[PDB]
């Protein structure tokens, strides 16, 4: 399973 | 043996006609296992083989709305990307972004991964140690910082350490019966009567895994110093992978032109030669 | 920062003439994503070519693998046509069935 990226550029 | 669970997130802006298009796609090795595409009716995280059909429906639920906030996610690192960059919309942008675990001859963690490229180009990426980052330009060294500041690589850190080796466990357990095993090249040497008095020996190879090969061939045992078509590894869409090496030589002097095949499947070197 | 397709047409087990088959189109090192792939036979359009899903590989560079059900008789000719915004002259591989 994948996660829920947390960080944005 | 080693193997490796990895992720790839696509997402393309399209000015005018809506909404940015996102793409997530799963890989066990090089078996293609799961997806997500916005370009859909209600899209949902769907299997892409037999054997993740068997996994607990609450599974795709999970990744379903995972995937969407990925979505919207990768929506603002598109927009911020425009701000950063000076660039401006209208214009078609993408995203992509590897993220996965890569495991050695044990159940622990060789090689983590979390990755992004915009346009063509690397952007930002964690470091082997899953605490550092590395900036390609002056633009990603703004969002470096971000992450260092915060600490956001404790996040991706737990989750390649942990869960996703876990994950990457129960997939090559599930589809233990079907992903490919290691497999050894079949190879012959077929002749083609090319035009002027001079025969076009093709050298095959044929039903391998993985697709890491090398054909070579060689004149009178020596580096050959003609030249060779050699067209790159390619998928036969069974799960193994084909390619050729051809050499031109002129008619009656086949014998002296042997191909070298070199696969970690074959214990011993092969050497081929015409008939 | 755009990327050129790169077509490569074959059978996936040796082309015996006569019997049934795949035929393979294989898009690589391109850039963006969007991409048509239609696969032919003799000029006309194969009605249920099977995409691969948008992926990449290591250095981004992306990847498409179509393919569909064929038995390649003693001539009809097979295809591979591909349309990009990388290229405004659709690129036109056709099928050897020595390469």
């Amino acid at each position: 399973s994948e996660f829920l990226l947390e960080k944005r550029i | 043996g080693p193997h490796s669970l990895r992720y790839f997130h696509t997402a393309v802006s399209r000015p005018g006609l809506g909404k940015p298009r996102f793409i997530s796609v799963g890989y066990v090795d090089d078996t293609q296992f799961v997806r997500f595409d916005s370009d859909a009716e209600n899209p949902r995280y769907e299997p892409r083989v037999r054997w993740m059909e068997q996994v607990e429906p609450e599974y795709w639920e999970r990744n379903t709305q995972i995937a969407k906030g990925n979505e919207q996610i990768f929506r603002v690192n598109l927009r911020t990307a425009l701000r950063y960059y000076n660039q401006s919309a209208g214009g078609s942008h993408t995203f992509q972004r590897m993220y996965g675990c890569e495991v050695g001859s044990d159940w622990r963690l060789l090689r983590g991964y979390e990755q992004y490229a915009y346009d063509g180009c690397d952007y930002i990426a964690l470091n082997e140690d899953l605490k550092t980052w590395t900036a390609a330009d002056m633009a990603a060294l703004i969002t470096k910082h971000k992450w260092e500041q915060a600490g956001d690589a404790e996040r991706d850190r737990a989750y390649l350490e942990g869960t996703c080796v876990e994950w990457l466990r129960r997939y090559l357990q599930l589809g233990n019966a079907t992903l490919p095993r290691t497999d050894s090249p079949k190879a012959h040497v077929t002749r083609h009567s090319r035009p002027e008095d001079k025969v076009t020996l093709r050298c095959w190879a044929l039903g391998f895994y993985p697709a890491d090969i090398t054909l070579t061939w060689q004149l009178n045992g020596e580096e050959l110093t003609q030249d060779m078509e050699l067209v790159e590894t390619r998928p036969a869409g069974d799960g193994t992978f084909q390619k050729w090496a051809s050499v031109v030589v002129p008619l009656g002097k086949e014998q002296y032109y042997t191909c070298h095949v070199y696969h970690q499947g074959l214990p011993e070197p092969l050497t081929l030669r015409w008939e | 920062i755009q990327k050129t397709p790169q077509i490569q047409v074959y059978s996936r087990h040796p082309p015996e003439n006569g019997k049934p088959n795949i035929l393979n189109c294989y898009v690589t090192q391109f850039h963006p994503p969007h991409i048509e792939i239609q696969m032919l036979k003799n000029g006309k359009k194969i009605p249920k070519v099977e995409m691969s899903d948008m992926s990449f590989s290591k250095d981004w560079s992306f990847y498409i693998l179509a393919h569909t059900e064929f038995t390649p008789t003693e001539t009809d000719t097979y295809a591979c046509r591909v349309k990009h915004d990388s290229m405004a002259e659709p690129k036109t591989v056709y099928w050897d069935r020595d390469m």
